[PDB]
């Protein structure tokens, strides 16, 4: 599977997601952005079955954007994540289920807290300081259990991810072509374009 | 065939009004008056039970004030039975919203939904519209205390104070005169009663002919509380405001 | 008030269904047609007006077979008669499909009856503009029926309908009195030809063609067969000889 | 299951054993496999109990409606209704049904309806897992137009052989006798038929 | 074939009246009188059995019906409309309640369901309102005893005592005189019997009066023993004899 | 304003004209009928009138065998009568299948009465112009008469009558029952109960009947049948031998 | 599961054990395998516990409505015909094996129903994993014309055979008696031959034994 | 009288008439004329086509249904398109399923039954077109007249449309002569064109005005228009 | 493979003297990988407490479903749902999905606000009710729980004694299950108050 990593610090949520897209025997692409923006202060990363992955994410983005216009308001991360969970939980007993796992990273402008939600294809949502889907946790969780502090700056966050990615590039057998990293805070969503040699 | 007997409930007049809506509003105008007043720290709903009897049970009754949510309530003017159909769907809508988003439904979203349902009976289906007007009182953490009104047309509007049912002309004039933006719930209660008292078609305004409710922010808490006044509690509040 | 006659399933104040009564007018206006029960079968005959030399003779056949053993003839709106015979065919196929044996005549009668009655139950359908005379041979005898637009039907000794119906009915009644022990199949065919000719008096302005069919245990083996050539001519003669 | 129906001079006799097993365990030793779908039209059931029961129950229903509208149905009609169900649902049923009836015009008739849903009119018919053992015997001893007691005897000997060899058959021999006289129920206990 | 009447047969007239509902209430007015009285430990509902022939057997037509073991109904107006409503009421008590929560609905709720069925006949395509008014009496653990009226429009009101039908204005006056919050069931039976006497011209006996109560649990009327928590129905129809006993003491 | 007379909606009086008018149609055939209960049988008697000489008399009937146990006599036009007979037969057959016993007379009555009530309420269905008298010897209730009408009304009866001269027959029977003080005809044979029924029809209608002027149905334990011309004749001979 | 049904001269009795298991583990030691369809028609069930309870109440509920519609006491043949038709429709997927018994205006009845919807009639019947143990006792002691007390004994003895000999069954015996004159008597825990002996020791803990991290008051009110 | 009963096809008049149907029949009478006639070997349709302006084309009136069957129309042209389209499918079905050329008699029975359904049901209307169907099948040459009431008649020849009575009498008079024109296509057509000339009143039948079709023993149904009818004026 | 064993987790309920207690672990795993130590499996609708073990997505759904249904209940009935009633509601809700069931082992605990009777019940994935008088167990260490409860339990304990018993039953069961633990929580429930205590346990 593709790498889907997330960490919530003092004042922001950071998502890191692998760049590779492999189809069988060849790496078709090494710059893929495994993410949609749902609303100005909510970002979603995603990994799983080839077509369903982007189809699901754009379907969620479209609904949130509709809600935003209808109500001229931005749903709270918790509210967006519940919607997303309900959608996956519907999908699991349907004819052909979306096999998509997601991280939702949002900055709640009404609470002034960052929030990170992990939801798998079954619709199993949990709220966490850090998370991943697939094999990613197996390599990174012991590092995060060790170094993680709730009062970390965004700068400290990125350093801890750098470590996590290093471990992944040493022990995980697949070349995932690195990660695109994104930060979600009170000012919205920006991409760190200097992670390659940060 | 059947075409002969079709009243055509959903057509325009040559003037461009909807007969059935107009006639349903005409029905509502004869219904016991209901009043909503919005304060900085609360909302009041007051409604007048039209014609009663000594033998009518008042302890096991609530015919004009209905709870939609923990945070939303309505007062009804028109056909009670029609109103229950609508109230029930509105209670369902609120819980679907809660299930979907883990947040109570913002008041406008619930009022719009109900209004949409009414508008449909206006445009398709050849059924008569619902003979019902609502006053909505509710709270959410976006616009705080809100007060809305909807009628058979499916139009809704927001209000600082409003009446539906009988004598609304008279009641609105009285509300416009004595209502001020800095009012507190306790004054609002009083205004509501006064206004009903001057607009009744009865001799006097006794406790048994009233329903009363408030949505306050329980002063020892930090969160919102809805109180449908018990027959005793109406009797009490009617003496405090000096109408014994 | 009035207007009871404008819509199909509507009872008038005296308990009648006027549309059905009007359907009967369409029948009376039609060609005359008859059936005569004999001691081991049934014979059907009809009057076929020749509007012009241009109509291929023998060709526009009016009598219809249902299954293998049932014959039907009708006066009125012809397309209606066809529709009714189509249904009779489905209805008999269905019975044979499930029960293996070909449909008994009384059973078959009722099938048509229920369907015709059905068309006086609603204002989205018009009643049938025919009376149908039909019959055959089954496991226990021969049966002749006539079925009205109201869905009414009975078993007949002989039966007639259409413009010429009183002459036919009078002729038929004679036969019953003069042969109380039963008429034979050959006999009934001749007699049939007669009564059509005699009934032809009330429409004598146009020329006509005669059509006969029969279903007899001994003569046709319980199967419905048309009368052609020699036996047809012989009956035409018997009637020409008795018109003078 | 061992079942058969035999037409004779005066009408028809149905016969059956009384055993229903689930595996080697006898779930019922007193089963009545002779089922009434009309006053004088009966059947013997083999195959699935639930299937054959459900079918019989529907046929009883159809012939009760038929009778209301068209009087008494023929035995051929009863066989046809059974066939329609069996043939049309051959994928979902396991039913081997012998239809036997008495008609005043037609005397005794027998229709066998094997697994596929086909109909076969026959002078007599044997079915059920015990029947294989009595093909030779039945074919050698059946004659047309036997008397009531000759027919009863022939059924009794036949079924006692089938029961002797089939572990899926046993218990009592039941018979239903269908004639102009009415409807007679016979039973024969092991102590009697075992020693034939 | 096919119902082509998918439009309302009840609409608003220019004055705001709903004609068909008004007309149905008028059918109710012509109906034989029925009434209900709530006591501290029971409820009584009662009406006149008014036979169409003395050849009819009036015990075969029941005007007072059990809906659940604790809820009963009576009507004024069109008899056949009542009968089908009772069918639908009984069923909905199961499908909308008992099959979900394992218990019989409380009175106000079941009334609510009946009301809904009534309201819909006032709005759906191609039907007319029901020509009846119902009085529903019943008991439940959490609300005690209650008595409700349901009108053709689907409106329902709770009552201490009321009457509906032909002599309803006279009888509601008679009832206001005699009612208090301290009546025991037998006292209410007594008042019912008196109130009804004014409406009946003909014979007034246990054979021409139908009357039922919602009182105590009748374990003798349950049909089984062994489950301590099932005590029997609270609905009991009085017998011809029981009624007559109370008339000599009149 | 004046369409409340064409479909089944309320008149401003609260009446349903279409239902009243449907009652009027039940008299269209000008046939009377009456039902009585024996000790252990039930008898329906109905006038048989064959005006046309062209008719096969054997096919003219308003008595129907609905189930082995239930019989039904109709007052009203034959097409609506047969519509009702077919339905009741289907309903009786289904009940047996679904619930494992024979549909009781009163139950079938309620079912037919409910169907009739629907036509009373839905606009697209017209009421049937018929009155249905159902008879049996119920296994729980004994000899039973239940009669339904276009209004959806039904009730049980000691005995009953229906048709243009309904009233005369009714008062005749009412009088008998005031005298006899019981709710049935005290006779062990049904033959005598048929005899009674025919007698009291003669006294009420003031008319003599021949074997072809009548039509008789009898219900007993587990059978309902109708009498032939010849079985009626035998009843007619017997009545005449006491005068 | 061991369940039995025994006819007597004036009625019918049914009984059941009270063990409920998931695999080899005993989930409930006192569960109710005896079900009421109406006051005088009771059902004993084996197979899937949710199915026997659900199918009993669905039919029961319709029987109630049917009874009210027809003004007649429910019959056993009605419950039987309704149960089998439902069971059949679902092709064996509703795992209800039932012994259905009762008294009605036509007499006293005893039948069985298999999950696929076949039915049987009998004077004595058993179903369940204790079926064979029970039937051994029934085939051994049943006679025509039992008295009520004889029948309760025989039934109770058959369930016992199951309790002792079948690992699928244990704990107590529940009985229900339906006699033609009378009310149905349901005797829950008619026999309780499996009382647990007193333990060797008490396991009550010294208070404070358990390490607590945080304590809070939960709000029930509003 | 007529006032109240002509609202739809589901209503009978008190004299037993169906006005909507008769109103449909009237669209035929206002249609342009057309004639059909047959011998024992061929059948012929001849039709007068009508235009709107000298600027417009002449509207077609003959439609082929199969290789052995076709028709001409008078009245609402779209209705003919619907009915001929149905008839095309019926012919097709006979061929695909039974490998059989559909009999002209049967095709007439099907059209009668289709038309009839639209005269008993609420909300539909009758067809407002009349049809003349010719064909050569296993029983030789045939001609049919279809009326929107559902009456289909088998005739030696006929005409429908405005002033169709001219052609109809001419045909009634010529019966014994044209019925015998066997083995001669051109001669049967000439008999048709003469009969249609009896119904003219307006003007004379020109090259792009006249439409002829034929079907027979060794001739598949073919339609002549343009200079291909010149030889017949 | 087995949807009842993917996520892990346990719930246990016990009756005492005028009180009930219901307890659960806090683990949510994805097979061998522990995912959350904060996954509470006990919920409440007024005074009725429901614990749910099994497939997490179904646990969440069912809670949201029962909140929905009890909310509507309170509005129509004008009173809070009782444990007896709620149990029936859980039962019929589960059976509605008979051939597509939620993968769960629900447990109900509460005190009947009218009678003051203590009440517990257990259900299978298709809604069969087990109304034990003593204790109910559920989850991936239920075998272990049955063993603990059958020895540690005695009738009529006092709230603070029941607390020790249920806690010890839970902790020692979870410690013999790979898929339970990571925290525990115990509710002690009386007529008028309800206390919730988080336990200290090993984190492996």
């Amino acid at each position: 599977m593709d790498i889907i990593l997330g960490i919530r610090v003092q004042d922001s949520v950071i998502l890191a997601s692998s760049k590779a897209v492999t189809r069988g025997i060849s790496v078709l692409k090494d710059s893929d952005d495994k993410t949609r923006q749902l609303s100005p202060h909510t970002l979603m990363s995603f990994a799983g079955e080839a077509g369903d992955t982007v189809q699901f994410a754009e379907y969620i983005q479209a609904n949130i954007q509709l809600y935003s216009i209808r109500e001229d308001y931005e749903l709270s991360p918790q509210a967006v994540s519940s919607f997303v969970r309900q959608e996956l939980a519907k999908s699991i007993r349907s004819r052909r289920p979306y096999q998509v796992n997601v991280l939702i990273g949002g900055y709640d402008k009404k609470k002034n807290k960052p929030e990170l939600y992990q939801i798998d294809y079954l619709g199993t949502k949990v709220e966490l300081p850090y998370g991943a889907h697939g094999y990613s946790g197996f390599y990174t969780f012991s590092l995060l259990d060790h170094h993680y502090r709730p009062d970390m700056t965004t700068e400290e966050g990125l350093d801890l991810l750098k470590l996590c990615v290093q471990e992944l590039e040493k022990r995980m057998p697949m070349d995932f072509k690195g990660v695109i990293v994104k930060i979600v805070d009170k000012d919205g969503i920006r991409q760190v374009d200097d992670f390659q040699a940060q | 065939g059947s075409r002969r007997y079709d009243s055509r409930t959903t057509i325009f007049s040559p003037e461009g009004r909807l007969y059935q809506v107009e006639y349903a509003l005409e029905s509502i105008s004869h219904a016991g008056t209901a009043i909503g007043i919005m304060a900085s720290d609360g909302i009041v709903l007051a409604a007048e039970r039209k014609v009663t009897s000594t033998l009518l049970e008042q302890d096991t009754s609530t015919e004009k004030l209905y709870k939609l949510n923990d945070k939303i309530a309505v007062a009804v003017a028109g056909l009670t039975a029609d109103a229950e159909i609508l109230i029930n769907t509105a209670r369902i809508h609120a819980q679907n919203y809660l299930k979907t988003y883990n947040e109570d439904i913002p008041v406008e979203i619930l009022v719009r939904r109900l209004s949409d349902i009414k508008q449909g009976y206006t445009q398709h289906g050849g059924l008569r519209p619902f003979g019902v007007s609502f006053i909505y009182a509710g709270y959410d953490d976006r616009y705080g205390y809100q007060l809305y009104t909807s009628n058979p047309s499916g139009n809704y509007t927001g209000w600082k104070a409003i009446s539906v049912g009988a004598n609304t002309s008279a009641a609105q004039t009285l509300l416009q005169m004595d209502y001020k933006d800095d009012m507190k719930v306790d004054d609002a209660i009083e205004l509501a009663l006064k206004t009903l008292s001057k607009t009744t078609d009865s001799s006097a305004l006794t406790y048994d002919r009233l329903e009363f409710a408030t949505i306050r922010k329980g002063a020892n808490d930090g969160e919102v509380y809805q109180k449908i006044f018990k027959p005793q509690e109406i009797k009490d509040i009617l003496v405090k405001t000096g109408i014994t | 008030g009035t207007g009871y006659d404008l819509s199909n399933s509507v009872f008038s104040p005296d308990g009648r269904n006027f549309q059905v009564e009007y359907a009967v007018k369409a029948v009376e206006n039609g060609t005359t047609s008859i059936g005569i029960k004999c001691n081991d079968g049934v014979v059907f005959a009809v009057e076929k007006l020749i509007t012009s030399k241009l109509l291929v003779p023998q060709k526009n056949v009016k009598i219809q077979v249902v299954d293998r053993h049932i014959g039907c003839v009708y006066s009125g709106l012809i397309p209606d008669g066809r529709h009714l015979v189509n249904r009779g065919r489905e209805e008999a196929a269905s019975f044979k499909k499930l029960y293996k044996t070909p449909i008994p005549i009384p059973a078959f009668a009722d099938r048509l009856g229920q369907y015709v009655q059905a068309h006086t139950l609603y204002n989205s359908v018009r009643p049938f503009g025919v009376s149908t005379i039909f019959g055959g041979v089954d496991k226990n005898g021969a049966h002749l029926y006539m079925l009205e637009p109201s869905g009414s039907y009975w078993g007949y000794k002989g039966a007639a309908t259409g413009k010429g119906r009183q002459s036919a009915k009078a002729e038929l009644e004679k036969l019953v009195d003069h042969h109380p022990e039963g008429l034979s199949a050959r006999e009934a065919v001749k007699q049939a030809a007669k009564i059509i000719y005699l009934a032809h008096e009330d429409n004598k302005e146009k020329d006509f063609e005669l059509e006969i069919s029969w279903c007899s245990l001994s003569e046709t083996n319980g199967l419905h067969k048309f009368v052609k050539g020699d036996l047809l001519q012989e009956a035409i003669d018997f009637a020409q000889k008795e018109i003078n | 299951t061992s079942i058969m129906a035999v037409t004779f001079k005066d009408g028809v006799i149905l016969g059956a054993d009384s055993r229903t097993t689930t595996g080697a365990y006898i779930a019922n030793r007193v089963t009545d496999k002779l089922t009434r779908v009309h006053d004088k039209i009966w059947c013997c059931r083999s195959g699935s109990a639930a299937d054959t029961q459900a079918i019989a129950d529907i046929v009883q229903y159809h012939l009760e409606l038929y009778t209301s509208q068209y009087g008494t149905p023929s035995t051929e009609t009863a066989a046809s209704v059974f066939k329609e169900l069996c043939y049309e649902n051959k994928d979902n049923l396991t039913a081997g049904i012998i239809v036997a009836g008495y008609d005043d015009k037609n005397k005794g008739e027998v229709y066998t309806i094997p697994l596929g849903g086909s109909v076969h009119k026959l002078p007599y018919a044997i079915a059920g897992s015990g029947s294989t053992f009595i093909y030779g015997y039945c074919d050698k001893n059946f004659r047309e137009n036997m008397s009531k007691e000759e027919t009863v005897d022939f059924i009794k000997h036949s079924l006692s052989q089938a029961i002797k060899w089939d572990g899926s058959s046993g218990g009592v021999i039941r018979m239903v006798v269908l004639t102009a006289a009415g409807v007679e129920r016979l039973i024969f206990y092991p102590d009697e038929y075992e020693q034939l | 074939m096919t119902d082509r009447y998918s439009f309302s047969l009840t609409t608003f007239s220019p004055s705001g009246k709903l004609g068909q509902i008004d007309y149905a209430l008028t059918a109710v007015k012509q109906g034989v009188t029925s009434l209900g009285i709530k006591a501290t430990n029971g409820v009584v509902i009662a009406t006149e059995k008014k036979s169409s022939s003395p050849l009819a057997m009036s015990e075969t037509l029941s005007k007072v019906s059990l809906l659940t073991p604790d809820i009963g109904a009576v009507y004024s107006g069109m008899g056949p409309d009542y009968r089908v409503l009772v069918d639908k009421s009984r069923k909905v008590a199961h499908t909308s309640y008992k099959r979900i929560y394992g218990e019989y609905p409380p009175t106000k709720l079941l009334v609510s369901e009946v009301a809904k069925i009534m309201q819909e006949a006032t709005q759906s395509g191609g039907v007319r309102p029901f020509g009846v008014s119902l009085l529903i009496a019943g008991h439940d653990e959490f609300n005690g005893f209650s008595l409700y009226q349901v009108d053709p429009s689907g409106s329902y009101f709770p009552w201490k005592a009321t009457a509906i039908g032909k002599g309803s204005v006279a009888a509601k006056t008679f009832l206001e005189k005699r009612w208090n919050d301290e009546l025991e069931l037998e006292d209410a039976i007594h008042i019912a019997l008196l109130t009804l006497k004014e409406s009946v011209e003909g014979e007034f006996n246990g054979d021409t009066i139908e009357l039922a109560i919602i009182g105590d649990e009748n374990p003798d009327l349950l049909g089984y023993t062994g489950i301590p928590t099932d005590k029997g129905p609270r609905f009991r129809k009085l017998t011809s004899q029981e009624i007559n006993d109370r008339l000599e003491a009149l | 304003a004046g369409y409340d007379r064409h479909i089944t909606i309320f008149s401003p009086e609260g009446r349903l004209y279409q239902v009243e008018y449907a009652f009027k149609a039940t008299n269209q055939t000008n046939i009377n009928s009456l039902a009585v209960r024996g000790k252990d049988c039930t008898v329906v008697i109905s006038q048989k009138k064959v005006p046309d000489k062209l008719l096969d008399p054997t096919t003219v009937s308003y008595i129907f065998c609905i189930s082995r146990t239930i019989g039904m006599v109709v007052n009203g036009p034959i097409p609506d009568a047969r519509n009702a007979a077919l339905r009741a037969k289907a309903e009786a057959a289904e009940f047996r299948y679904k619930y494992g016993y024979d549909m009781p007379c009163d139950v079938l009555a309620k079912r037919m009465a409910n169907l009739s009530q629907i036509y009373t309420q839905r606009a697209y269905m017209r009421p049937l112009g018929v009155i249905l008298t159902f008879v049996s010897v119920d296994e729980e209730l004994g000899p039973s008469i239940y009669k339904t009408d276009p209004a959806g009304y039904y009730v049980g009866y000691k005995a009953t009558a229906t048709g243009p001269k309904q009233q005369e027959i009714t008062t005749n029977l009412e009088n008998h029952f005031k005298k006899s003080k019981i709710d049935h005809i005290n006779e062990e044979s049904w033959e005598k109960v048929v005899e009674f029924a025919i007698t009291h029809m003669i006294d009420a209608l003031g008319t003599e009947f021949s074997k072809n002027d009548l039509e008789v149905g009898v219900a007993t334990k587990d059978k309902f049948f109708t009498l032939s011309a010849e079985n009626i004749e035998e009843r007619l001979v017997a009545i005449a031998e006491q005068d | 599961t061991t369940i039995v049904g025994v006819k007597f001269n004036n009625g019918v009795v049914i009984a059941a054990d009270t063990r409920s298991t998931q695999g080899p583990i005993v989930a409930d030691k006192n569960c109710a395998k005896l079900h009421r369809i109406s006051p005088k028609i009771w059902c004993a069930g084996a197979g899937t516990a949710a199915d026997t309870e659900a199918v009993t109440q669905l039919i029961g509920s319709n029987i109630e409505l049917h009874s009210l519609y027809t003004s007649r006491e429910p019959r056993v043949v009605s419950a039987l015909q309704m149960l089998k038709q439902h069971l059949f429709k679902y092709q064996g997927h509703i795992g209800a094996y039932l012994i259905v018994a009762g008294v009605d205006p036509t007499g006293s009845h005893l039948f069985s129903i298999h999950a696929h919807g076949s039915t049987d009639v009998g004077y004595y019947l058993s179903l369940g994993s204790g079926s064979l143990a029970a039937m051994a006792v029934l085939e051994s002691h049943w006679k025509q014309d039992l008295t009520k007390e004889e029948a309760i004994k025989l039934a109770s003895d058959a369930i016992q055979a199951g309790i002792w000999n079948d690992l699928g069954s244990g704990s107590n015996v529940d009985v229900c008696v339906m006699e033609i004159g009378k009310d149905a008597e349901y005797l829950r825990n008619y026999l309780t031959p499996n009382v647990r002996e007193e333990k060797q020791k008490s396991y009550k803990f010294p208070r404070g034994t358990t390490a607590v991290l945080k304590e809070s008051i939960v709000n029930i009110c509003d | 009288f007529r006032n109240n009963y002509d609202g739809d096809t589901v209503t009978f008049s008190p004299t037993g008439r169906l006005f909507q149907v008769e109103y449909a029949l009237e669209a035929i009478k206002q249609g342009s004329v057309t004639v059909g006639l047959r011998s024992n070997t061929h059948a012929v349709l001849v039709a007068l086509k009508r235009n709107a302006d000298e600027l417009s084309s002449y509207q077609k009136k003959i439609i082929k249904c199969d290789e052995h069957m076709g028709l001409s129309l008078a009245g609402l042209a779209p209705d003919a398109r619907v009915l001929s389209n149905y008839l095309r499918q019926q012919c097709n079905y006979s061929s695909l399923v039974f490998n059989r050329k559909l009999a002209v008699e049967r095709a007439g029975h099907l059209l009668c039954d289709k038309a009839q359904k639209n005269t008993q049901s609420y909300g539909g209307r009758p067809y407002g077109v009349g049809l003349l169907i010719i064909g050569y099948d296993k029983s030789g040459a045939h001609l049919l007249e279809f009326q929107p009431s559902g009456n289909v008649t088998e005739l030696y020849g006929t005409a429908i449309g405005a002033r169709s009575q001219g052609a109809k009498t001419y045909l009634e008079r010529t019966l014994d002569t044209f019925i015998k024109i066997d083995g001669n296509p051109d001669e049967l057509i000439k008999a048709g064109v003469e009969a249609i000339s009896q119904s003219l009143r307006d003007e004379s039948l020109t090259v792009d005005n006249l439409s002829i079709a034929i079907v027979g023993k060794d001739t598949p149904f073919t339609i002549y228009d343009g200079e291909a009818v010149a030889k017949y004026i | 493979s087995d949807p009842s064993s993917i996520n892990g987790g346990i719930v246990v309920a016990m009756t005492g003297k005028d009180c009930v207690a219901i307890a659960c672990d806090l683990r949510l795993g994805s097979q061998s990988l522990g995912v959350s130590n904060k996954f509470e499996k006990i919920f409440h609708y007024g005074h009725v407490f429901l614990g749910i073990t099994g497939l997490a997505t179904d646990v969440t759904t069912l809670n949201e479903m029962f909140r929905y249904k009890t909310n509507l209940y309170k509005l129509k009935e004008e009173r809070a749902i009782e444990p007896e009633t709620f149990t029936q509601l859980v039962s019929s809700s589960l059976y509605e999905r008979r051939f597509g069931p939620y993968f769960v082992g629900p447990v109900v605990a509460g005190i009947n606000s009218k009678s003051g009777k203590p009440f517990i019940a257990g259900f299978d994935l298709i809604g069969c009710i087990d109304e034990a008088k003593d204790f109910i167990v559920s989850g991936t260490a239920s075998d272990q729980l049955f063993g603990m409860c059958e020895s540690l339990y005695e009738p009529n304990l006092e709230p603070e004694d029941l607390f020790e018993t249920i806690s010890q039953a839970l902790l020692n069961a979870a410690d013999r299950d790979a898929l339970s633990g990571w925290g525990a929580v115990v509710y002690i429930i009386k007529k008028d108050e309800v206390v919730k205590r988080y336990l200290k346990m090993r984190q492996d």
